[PDB]
RNA sequence: AAACUGCGAAUGGCUCAUUAAAUCAGUUAUGGUUCCUUUGGUCGCUCGACUUGGAUAACUGUGGUAAUUCUAGAGCUAAUACAUGCCGACGGGCGCUGACCCCCUUCGCGGGGGGGAUGCGUGCAUUUAUCAGUGGUGACUCUAGAUAACCUCGGGCCGAUCGCACGCCCGGCGGCGACGACCCAUUCGAACGUCUGCCCUAUCAACUUUCGAUGGUAGUCGCCGUGCCUACCAUGGUGACCACGGGUGACGGGGAAUCAGGGUUCGAUUCCGGAGAGGGAGCCUGAGAAACGGCUACCACAUCCAAGGAAGGCAGCAGGCGCGCAAAUU
């Protein structure tokens, strides 16, 4: 499955090179009462921003969006919609931000239109600055 | 031997710039013909080069080998070093004092 | 700012200094030091402002350069120095001796005590950390980096420790029921037993804090000291307790003194 | 100058912005180090702080560990073989991060053969005919030469390595940054590790 | 100082190690009482 | 006095041209960074000279140029400038090494249990790899420990520094400071990130993208996090919840005027934050500058000139011209 890139692939914690005669698998608690995925713990795969199996640290803010697309390569767009009050008017309008956020491939069975919790960690890249903590799943998708 | 001195436009010689004319040079702390002002500043000048040409207002002149000759404001009156070794090292070596 | 800034500007400045808006265009700006910018009195306010033994600057600078200020046990010649929270300042030659602990309403009163008293003061640790070869250092808010504290001394502790030496005697642990001078924000200066310590995680942890007459307030852990075991502080409190009597209260208290006293 | 300035770059949206604001110093760039293999020449930079930067230009020896059994010897760097950035950095012998370098094994063989007492590499009808390390083959005491069979018993090198020492030329990764700390060290490749990147030597070379 | 500081803190650090182990034996002895209860 | 050295000159002051998710504000993060200074730690932890070396300035002398806060040659001479380097603590530890050696068991081979010379290496910082898991967090690949090495000649530390008061001691021991110094912490910040918030415009409806657009992977660069940048990939990213483009007599805010209650208009302007020093650009020094009462070009303008050259930056305080309806004392 893996080392499809250029470059070796590996976590650069666990040492793989102990003379014999399976790869042991780091991870952490991600802390804030967030239990870590049996995927995360029991996986072959290596993602460096995974917030399990990588060098990134959850901090400050955690959020909640809808799913909106899953089209590029481990990471997808969550859509934020809240409530503006313009005072004037007594009033409020529908506005959202779509934040690209990094999905862990822990988390596989996320289908567009599942609640995604997240949580701010370091830049991962020019627009990302959230990976994904849990997936609850669209209210009723089971079938 | 030729230590070098001034163009007839007055700009000095620069030690070992190679050419006849004047160079406008990029000079900073530890050079010739420029003393900086500013801590790190780094200005442009005119110098002079080094080739010796009918171009020039005053060459210096330093006379390394003593001749025959006597030669009337050189050599006839000699002027004592203003000041002696402060250095306690110096001083040692100087008198020739011993260690102890 | 292409760089760190010098200058304070007396509006700019911190609301206790209590400095007025005609006397100049700057404040002193405090020299860094172990107390914070928002959180440090600086010496000549101390001096000028407050006991008003000076009247200028120039006079700040004739009496803390003939060495007599001796803050928190040893001598200062720097005017703009942050002297801040439990620091005991030692004027010699006129045997007096001062602790900056916070008056009920913000600003640091004047608050004299016994040489005695003079010889410790009281910390709040900010942290443990273990030095260079499994030593264990001990940082505090006024940063007097202690190597070798009592293993039992945990990160929001407080540490009563000798002046004339710079060595921990004995330690308060951050404890429901303890004793609390509020060092920061609305409930500044403020006094009461701590009652429940909420945990926050990622957030900042409120702390709940019991008054003496019973008036129950709140506060983020970070601006909570420790002054005593239980209800005995370890310091002498400043008059009124840190209790903070209601602008009713301290109109009806004005009038009554105002009247009675005459 | 070469700037490192997010502001000179279109935003998420697609619409590009205006500086509001001329290159501030602290967004430096640097020109790239490139450093070669060859003799040590390296520069030393002022950097952001009044602190050190160790350019290397040149750089042949490199402190690499051989994790295995765990060991780490200073070792002359004769090519680069591959690297995961550029094709042309192979070409163009630049030592980078996560470069795949030939190193000597002499040190790791002397290391080897000095605490295992068994000869690797060295082919069969090929003695040590000068006497250097026959003498380190043999002459301990009684319990000495137990203690040397106990560990013997776990001696066994991999087909690869045992391939690789008989050249004379270990594999080995660049961990350092040449151009940052003016180090050149690393790790020598074993396993799956060594399985791959000897798979890329020949998908690329062949 | 170094030396005076390491020896009186060793010793301090030696009657926290006794009070230390005085709780774990306790919690252990209320271990072999909660099979006694 | 001068001069070398050190420190500062990156603050203050001015102005508001540019800038419309920028700036700014509240709100968090830095477990992603840097930090002169103060403050407190640390500063015989390394097992390996009662003080060293060459200058250079001020000074004296010889000048040159029409001219500059221009500088040249010569003769001396210092350092907390510039280098160079010990003794001490210090005697030994602790890891490998391993000659040699004593004992117990087997009649003996063998297996264990003790001392063991010489040699190697050793502290904090550095860089890489490995092993175990003191104190700490909500969470570290944290801090600390162990192993193996490395340690740049454009070079980390480990004090060749200076003052007051003088003493004790058959020559040795010390007090009160000053300055210096690697690293940790602290203060002062800075920098880049989180959440949410901006005027008009649709006679601007699709925009961005193999001269990086959104993301992956590995480097380079950078103080560090990041398409910041390179290489190979993937085809994304944003928009009728108004993107994208254009405009603004737009620096943002705290605030100002008006005012039943809602509002409307203003905020260049003394506090905070940002920006710029005629326009762009590049950089030296330093902890901190892309500095302009620093330097280097170009563009525009303009000064002095023996016509070879040199010098300039008031959106600092005054003041002048100009521009204007419009604004003060060299």
């Amino acid at each position: 499955d893996i080392q499809t890139e250029r470059a070796y692939q590996k976590q650069p914690t666990i040492f793989q090179n102990k003379k014999r005669v399976k790869l042991p698998r780091y991870y952490k608690n991600i802390g804030l009462g967030f239990k870590t995925p049996k995927e995360a713990i029991e996986g072959t795969y290596i993602d460096k921003k995974c917030p399990f199996t990588g060098n990134v640290s959850i901090r400050g803010r955690i959020l909640s969006g809808v799913v909106t697309k899953m089209k590029m390569q481990r990471t997808i767009v969550i859509r934020r919609d809240y409530l503006h009050y313009i005072r004037k008017y007594n009033r409020f309008e529908k506005r959202h931000k779509n934040m690209s956020v990094h999905l862990s491939p822990c988390f596989r069975d996320v289908q567009i239109g599942d609640i995604v919790t997240v949580g701010e960690c370091r830049p991962l890249s020019k627009t990302v600055r959230f990976n994904v903590l849990k997936v609850t799943k669209a209210a009723g998708t089971k079938k | 031997r030729i230590s070098g001195g001034n163009d007839k436009q007055g700009f000095p010689m620069k030690q070992g710039v190679l050419t006849h004319g004047r160079v406008r040079l990029l000079l900073s702390k530890g050079h010739s013909c420029y003393r900086p002002r500013r801590t790190g500043e780094r200005k442009r000048k005119s110098v002079r080069g080094c080739i010796v040409d009918a171009n020039l207002s005053v060459l210096n002149l330093v006379i390394v080998k003593k001749g025959e000759k006597d030669i009337p404001g050189l050599t006839d009156t000699t002027v004592p070093r203003r000041l002696g070794p402060k250095r306690a090292s110096r001083i040692r070596k100087l008198f020739n004092l011993s260690k102890e | 700012a292409r760089g760190p800034k010098k200058h304070l500007k007396r509006v700019a400045a911190p609301k206790h200094w209590m400095l007025d808006k005609l006397t100049s265009v700057f404040a002193p700006r405090p020299s860094t030091g172990p107390h914070k910018l928002r959180e440090c009195l600086p010496l000549i306010i101390f001096l000028r402002n407050k006991l008003k033994y000076a009247l200028t600057g120039d006079e700040v600078k004739k009496i803390c350069m003939q060495r007599f200020i001796k803050i928190d046990g040893k001598v200062r010649a720097d005017i703009t120095y942050p002297a801040g929270f439990m620091d005991v300042i030692s004027i010699d030659k006129t045997g007096e001796n001062f602790r900056l602990i916070y008056d009920t309403k913000g600003r640091f009163a004047v608050h004299r005590i016994t040489p005695e008293e003079a010889k410790y003061k009281l910390c709040k640790v900010r942290k443990i950390f273990v030095g260079t070869k499994g030593i264990p250092h001990l940082v505090t808010h006024d940063a007097r980096t202690i190597r070798y504290p009592d293993p039992l001394i945990k990160m929001n502790d407080t540490i009563q420790i000798d002046l004339e030496t710079g060595k921990i005697t004995d330690f308060i642990k951050f404890d429901t029921g303890n004793l609390c001078m509020v060092t920061g924000g609305a409930n500044l200066g403020r006094i009461g037993v701590i009652t429940n310590r909420e945990r926050h995680p990622g957030s900042f942890d409120v702390v709940h804090v019991k008054d003496a007459n019973g008036n129950s307030f709140a506060t983020r852990l970070s601006n909570i000291f420790v002054i005593g075991k239980g209800n005995k502080p370890w310091i002498s409190l400043p008059r009124g307790k840190g209790i903070r009597l209601t602008i009713a209260e301290e109109r009806d208290k004005r009038l009554a003194a105002k009247q009675s006293s005459g | 100058g070469i700037s490192r300035d997010n502001w000179h770059k279109r935003r998420k949206t697609g619409g590009k912005r205006k500086p509001y604001h001329k290159k501030r110093k602290y967004e430096l760039g640097r020109p790239a180090a490139n450093t070669k293999i060859g003799p040590r020449r390296i520069h030393t930079v002022r950097v952001r702080g009044g602190n050190k930067k160790y350019r290397a230009l040149r750089l042949d020896v490199g402190n690499f560990s051989w994790g295995s059994e765990c060991c780490t010897r200073k070792t002359r760097i004769i090519d680069v073989v591959y690297n995961a950035s550029n094709n042309e950095l192979v070409r163009t012998k630049t030592l980078v991060k996560n470069c795949i370098v030939l190193i000597d094994s002499t040190p790791y063989r002397q290391w080897y053969e000095s605490h295992y007492a068994l000869p690797l590499g060295r082919k069969k009808g090929a003695k040590l005919t000068p006497e250097e390390e026959e003498i380190l083959n043999k002459k301990r005491s009684k319990k000495i030469q137990k203690k040397y069979d106990e560990r013997k018993k776990n001696a066994k090198i991999s087909s690869l390595l045992e391939e690789q020492f008989q050249q004379g030329k270990l594999l080995a990764c660049i961990a350092s940054r040449p151009g940052q700390c003016g180090r050149a060290d690393g790790y020598v490749l074993e396993g799956k590790e060594l399985e791959f990147y000897l798979r890329k030597i020949k998908a690329r070379k062949g | 100082k170094n030396k005076e500081e390491a020896a009186e803190y060793a010793k301090l650090l030696a009657k926290r190690m006794k009070e230390a182990k005085e709780k774990r034996q306790e919690q252990i002895a209320k271990r072999r009482r909660l099979s006694s209860l």
